[PDB]
């Protein structure tokens, strides 16, 4: 990453105080409810037909907690996000035939999450660190992509 | 919006492309295909080999929707209404998407229609295709 | 479009900000800046350091503009015509940046109104920014 | 820049063929008519009214002419573009206040004016070729922006 020894301080910090549970399906839902046209990738989960419904799904829940969890091992290996995610991305692009335009999507969902939790905490300097971050696992998803 | 001059613009451009449509569809698709890989997760189902009749046969109906759309440029919003549920509804493309497929469209009629290619004929084309854009993704959200 | 849902959503949220807004303007301004350094191209003239008085004094001005948008949701094109204008004709700010406010706004919004930013609310307001952008960039061709 | 050797040698056989005076206050003319918020940098240029006021005007003509032979000479340095670009970055940024999208924008006309000028050689693969090429030159343009 381009990350300043401060930002990734500032990073690691942050995530340390985070419930990854809470924060994956959260950030999963979100999704699905302020740009629905991503629920098109989980027609399986069931009824997404409102927030409540959404947010309420434990399919979703439980697949944003399978998400962030990847994410969150990322978080270790932010000087290679491409060799942490080369075999994701072949999966994403192979298997699964996601855009990589929603990789983008939840990014910033997450940033919104982690906002919505810390408060205070979550301060200008902190939201730009992350949204470094966001940014490089996004592209890192999406660089196996042909 | 579109002035009485992007309209003429517009009208004259496509009026030349004519019978080649179909063909400039196909050509774009396949141009987006190969500088904008992400594209393709929407097509799983289809070949995408060079030559596809799927890609050809998919080509003709984006113009055939296209030259529609120029034959009620007064009414865009209501001529493409079926399209725009359809997008909105089942295929559910990500917007970003449109402007992406718009760039190989200009880059195809650019490389066909030199002579009418001009400075303002682009700027034209270019309002135009960002109209049927948003007419598509309107009903989204 | 606004479904009469988003509208009382945004009513709400917007409703609790109240004495602040002009606080969440500065904020947001500096979200943008520290997080999208090119933005930062549009404001030469200023003093970009945090706490700058331009930067407050503008922060007050957007959200005051945000607050008129909301008071006339019902006819936006109308309530925001002369602001339309200065950033077609004037400012001339890239089309790409509303998206970047809009977001930084959303965070701003969320750290500020935890109780109120639910799922539902995040959608109307990013819908809500979404058409003001759309106003504002309107008149740019 | 995922230049394979094939990629490489198809943008440089093209780049052959180009009259860079020429493309260049093509390429400039156009993005000041297609887009004309661009013309926000360029009022010292005198009339930009309409479209024949900016494809004719010689200071447009010159200086297309300067970003197109700057550009030329990137293509020379494909392997490091961060590098041969960095004054320029800086310029852009810290003197000139040119956003960062403005590049993109650039690159895209650009790739609509090759196409204009070689038809049918332009095949699908070769534009391919050069969008990773103008996204390349635009991120290396902007690299130093802070
Ligand atoms: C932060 C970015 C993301 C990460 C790190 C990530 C990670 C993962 C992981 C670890 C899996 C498990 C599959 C396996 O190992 O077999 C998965 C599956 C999947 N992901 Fe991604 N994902 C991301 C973004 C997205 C987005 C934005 C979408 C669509 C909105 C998406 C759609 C899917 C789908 C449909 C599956 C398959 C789940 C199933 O089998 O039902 N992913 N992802
Ligand atoms: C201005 C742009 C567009 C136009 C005019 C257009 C028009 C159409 C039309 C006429 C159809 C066929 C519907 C039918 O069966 O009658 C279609 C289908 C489809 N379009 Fe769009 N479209 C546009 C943009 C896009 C983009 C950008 C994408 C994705 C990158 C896309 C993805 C699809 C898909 C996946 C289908 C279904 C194809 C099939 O299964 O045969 N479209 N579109
Ligand atoms: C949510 C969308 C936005 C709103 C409601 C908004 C509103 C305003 C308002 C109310 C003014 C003050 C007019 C006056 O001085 O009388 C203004 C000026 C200005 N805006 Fe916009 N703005 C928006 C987006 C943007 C963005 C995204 C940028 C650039 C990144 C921008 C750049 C500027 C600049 C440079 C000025 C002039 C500042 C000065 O010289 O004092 N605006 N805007
Ligand atoms: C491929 C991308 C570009 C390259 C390689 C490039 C290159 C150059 C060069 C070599 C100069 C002269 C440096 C000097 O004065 O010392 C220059 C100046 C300038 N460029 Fe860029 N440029 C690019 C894109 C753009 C774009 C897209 C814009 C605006 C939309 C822009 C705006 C300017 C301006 C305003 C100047 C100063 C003109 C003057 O002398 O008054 N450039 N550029």
């Amino acid at each position: 990453m381009h990350l300043t020894p401060e930002e990734k301080s500032a990073v690691t910090a942050l995530w340390g105080k985070v419930n990854v549970d809470e924060v994956g399906g959260e950030a999963l839902g979100r999704l699905l409810v302020v740009y629905p046209w991503t629920q098109r990738f989980f027609e399986s989960f069931g009824d997404l037909s409102t927030p409540d419904a959404v947010m309420g799904n434990p399919k979703v829940k439980a697949h944003g907690k399978k998400v962030l969890g990847a994410f969150s091992d990322g978080l270790a290996h932010l000087d290679n996000l491409k060799g942490t995610f080369a075999t994701l991305s072949e999966l994403h692009c192979d298997k699964l035939h996601v855009d990589g335009e929603n990789f983008r999507l939840l990014g910033n969902v997450l940033v919104c999450v982690l906002a919505h939790h810390f408060g205070k905490e979550f301060t200008p300097p902190v939201q730009a660190a992350y949204q470094k971050v966001v940014a490089g696992v996004a592209n890192a998803l999406a660089h196996k992509y042909h | 919006v579109l002035s009485p001059a992007d309209k003429t613009n517009v009208k004259a451009a496509w009026g030349k492309v004519g019978a080649h449509a179909g063909e400039y569809g196909a050509e774009a698709l396949e141009r987006m295909f190969l500088s904008f890989p992400t594209t393709k997760t929407y097509f799983p189902h289809f070949d995408l080999s060079h030559g596809s009749a799927q890609v050809k046969g998919h080509g003709k109906k984006v113009a055939d929707a296209l030259t529609n759309a120029v034959a009620h440029v007064d009414d865009m919003p209501n001529a493409l209404s079926a399209l725009s549920d359809l997008h909105a509804h089942k295929l559910r493309v990500d917007p970003v998407n449109f402007k992406l497929l718009s760039h190989c469209l200009l880059v195809t009629l650019a490389a066909h229609l030199p002579a009418e290619f001009t400075p303002a004929v682009h700027a034209s084309l270019d309002k135009f295709l960002a109209s049927v854009s948003t007419v598509l993704t309107s009903k989204y959200r």
